[PDB]
């Protein structure tokens, strides 16, 4: 694979780790551990 | 002289849904097959 600079703040394509997407990124306020990689919603979708 | 209390309801919240947000989402691929199926939408939307 290749690499590619980061944007924020626009609705934008991602493909993190093989997880494709649709949408705009944000900074967050939240907290993980270090054995967590991401969250999800009540319906099983990542949203960080 | 006596007053009493009576409670009736009279309204509902008013809902609208989006068929290709709720099945597929952010993939054009399953929009792409959604369009084969029929008109359903127009049946929900009239109803709502």
């Amino acid at each position: 694979k290749k690499s590619t600079n980061l944007v924020k703040n626009k609705c934008v394509n991602f493909n993190f780790n093989g997880l494709k997407g649709t949408g705009v990124l944000t900074e967050s306020n939240k907290k993980f551990l270090p054995f967590q990689q991401f969250g999800r919603d009540i319906a099983d979708t990542t949203d960080a | 002289i006596s007053v009493t209390t009576e409670i009736l309801p009279v309204s509902m919240t008013k809902t609208s849904v989006d068929c290709t947000m709720y099945i597929c989402g952010d993939s054009t691929e399953c929009s792409n097959l959604l369009l084969q199926y029929g008109s359903f939408c127009t049946q929900l939307k009239r109803a709502l």
